RNA sequence: GUGGGAGAGGGUGGUGGAAUUCCCGGAGUAGCGGUGAAAUGCGCAGAUACCGGGAGGAACGCCGAUGGCGAAGGCAGCCACCUGGUCCACCCGUGACGCUGAGGCGCGAAAGCGUGGGGAGCAAACCGGAUUAGAUACCCGGGUAGUCCACGCCCUAAACGAUGCGCGCUAGGUCUCUGGGUCUCCUGGGGGCCGAAGCUAACGCGUUAAGCGCGCCGCCUGGGGAGUACGGCCGCAAGGC
């Protein structure tokens, strides 16, 4: 198991029934491909460098987990299915280089 | 008939002809001019004397809709791409600001043998 | 005319989520600042370029702007 | 991939004795662990032609190997050469 | 072996924005385009230019380099899986297990071929317009095979460093990529520039040798005729050795 880290962007305008669901819909999918979450960052409403979906936000979520390697790119597929979720970026944790140091 | 008295401005300046549209805000255009509404017919069209004169006939045609306030927005190099701003400044038109605005893609098409 | 990395603290530059830094290593356009303009050196400027494309499909640095000038 | 896990218990099996990391015995295990990741990484994906010749390589030095092991003791020869299935 | 390291190395899937073309709508008149000047072309069935929306294919701007990787061909968006090569620190293990390499086998840009797709841009042939003494061309408007993908053939090149591979020896200076180090520097392994000795017909090469040596493979012996004829092997063909 190696360890990843989940980005995902959603449209900001869900109310707090649609967005639980949502939110609740990625902890199944984590459940079902074996993810285990170590921390949670969720920023929200942030102003994007350019329309997405023509709208000119997006609500930001991340995810730190530990994961079978095999299994990623299915759970990417998992997770772009649903109409809300836009954006689904995984990337392979990495250590943090300085600089200016 | 429309009383807009504020929009934007797009200069199309090519080797072969330079082109002003004028709109409102919103994108829209309202009237226009090139080197080929003026007299001007052949290579005369991309000549920076052409570019000048196509603003100004624009330029008039927009204080019919009572254009007063105008952005410009400008694409592509050629003769007379800054004779056509110069042009614009003192046509009466306050100038709100100048964006260039050219497209330049990320290498996705291939361009006819003149441009390589 | 000052550099990047010269006015700035100590930054990850593997962060592709902190954007007030990355706002600086943009120009007036989305486009990467050279190396002559960041102050950087070979491993840190190949680094940071893929780090700003991670941000640019983030939606947040752009790909491109207009230059308000001319 | 081959993880260091995998890689000491090869080496503990093949090992003449305790702390033997580079007999002949041991770097022809490894060398087949490492064709037999190859070999089934290319039954899959038989476009991927250079990783086709890193392949090549192991192979000759594999039998480079075996082909030493051959002239000087051919008694551990047959008894490896039984232990892995080979030829 | 162990522990670290850099990378357009490869393959598979997925994915992002810019841009071209085309469709839809909004808005808007008289031309656009293109050249040394022009004309065929397109435009009142409403184009070009502007805004919004949609679709499709191909190629990756800046970073970007005199840079990196690969045996050569060659390899640039981003993400992930699979995966090859190589380099440095330790002085741990095996104990000459090495180098080259006629055959054989595998790889091999582009172009061309087969079957089935795909088809935005570009574009042989060709359809036009010009230029001209003439235009079977350079310049201009259109445009099919093809370029792209999958699977199978084809085996050529200025396939270039016009320098086969490996190793040892032979002043340095400087620029650089990447490791390690007691981190003005020292020490490796690549990639450039000057240059000692020396070689070379000269230009030039010079610790990345074209120097000094050693091992092994390939190949040369005047030009045209001619990479032709014949024969053979291969190939569906074009054609290759
Ligand atoms: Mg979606
Ligand atoms: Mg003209
Ligand atoms: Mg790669
Ligand atoms: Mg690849
Ligand atoms: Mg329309
Ligand atoms: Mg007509
Ligand atoms: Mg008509
Ligand atoms: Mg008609
Ligand atoms: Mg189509
Ligand atoms: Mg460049
Ligand atoms: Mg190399
Ligand atoms: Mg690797
Ligand atoms: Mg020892
Ligand atoms: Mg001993
Ligand atoms: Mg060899
Ligand atoms: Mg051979
Ligand atoms: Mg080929
Ligand atoms: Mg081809
Ligand atoms: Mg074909
Ligand atoms: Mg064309
Ligand atoms: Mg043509
Ligand atoms: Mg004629
Ligand atoms: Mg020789
Ligand atoms: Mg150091
Ligand atoms: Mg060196
Ligand atoms: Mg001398
Ligand atoms: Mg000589
Ligand atoms: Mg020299
Ligand atoms: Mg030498
Ligand atoms: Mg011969
Ligand atoms: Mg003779
Ligand atoms: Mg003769
Ligand atoms: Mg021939
Ligand atoms: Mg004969
Ligand atoms: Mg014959
Ligand atoms: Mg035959
Ligand atoms: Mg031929």
């Amino acid at each position: 198991m190696r360890r990843y880290e989940v980005n995902i962007v959603l449209n900001p305008n869900l109310d707090q029934s649609q967005l639980a669901l949502e939110k609740e819909i990625i902890q199944r999918a984590l459940e079902n491909y074996g993810a285990r979450v170590e921390k949670v960052e969720e920023l929200g409403l942030r102003r994007l460098a350019y329309p997405i979906a023509k709208d000119p936000q997006g609500y930001f979520l991340w995810y730190q987990v530990e994961m079978p390697e095999d299994r990623v790119n299915d759970l990417a597929r998992e997770l772009r299915i649903r109409d809300n979720v836009r954006r689904v970026m995984v990337v392979k944790s990495q250590e943090p280089f300085l600089a200016n140091a | 008939k429309r009383q807009v008295a504020s929009g934007r401005a797009y200069i199309h300046a090519s080797y072969n002809n330079t082109i002003v549209t004028i709109t409102d805000p919103d994108g829209n255009p309202i009237t226009w001019s090139s080197g080929g509404v003026i007299g001007y017919k052949g290579s005369r069209k991309g000549t920076p004397y052409a570019a000048q004169l196509a603003a100004l006939d624009a330029a008039k045609k927009a204080m019919a809709y009572g254009m007063q306030s105008v952005d410009v927005i400008v694409r592509g190099t050629g003769a007379g791409r800054e004779q056509a701003i110069r042009a614009l400044q003192a046509s009466g038109l306050q100038v709100k600001s100048i964006v260039d605005d050219t497209p330049v893609p990320h290498n996705g098409c291939r361009p006819k043998k003149k441009f390589r | 005319k000052a550099k990047v990395k010269a006015t700035l603290g100590e930054f990850d530059l593997r962060d592709y989520r902190n954007v007030e830094v990355l706002k600086r290593f943009l120009s007036e356009t989305g486009k990467i600042l050279p190396r002559r303009r960041t102050g950087l050196s070979a491993k840190e400027q190949r680094i940071l370029a893929k780090t700003i494309k991670r941000a640019r499909i983030l939606g947040l640095l752009p790909f491109t702007e207009k230059l308000v000038r001319k | 991939p081959i993880t260091k896990e995998e890689k000491q218990k090869v080496i503990q099996e093949f090992a003449r004795f305790p702390g033997d990391t580079g007999s002949t015995e041991v770097q022809v295990a490894l060398l087949t662990l490492r064709i037999n990741r190859l070999s089934e990484h290319l039954k899959v994906h038989k476009k991927d032609h250079h990783s086709h010749r890193g392949l090549l390589m192991m192979v000759g030095q594999r039998r480079r190997l075996l082909r030493y092991l051959q002239r000087e003791d051919p008694e551990r020869y047959r008894a490896l050469i039984e232990k892995l299935g080979i030829r």
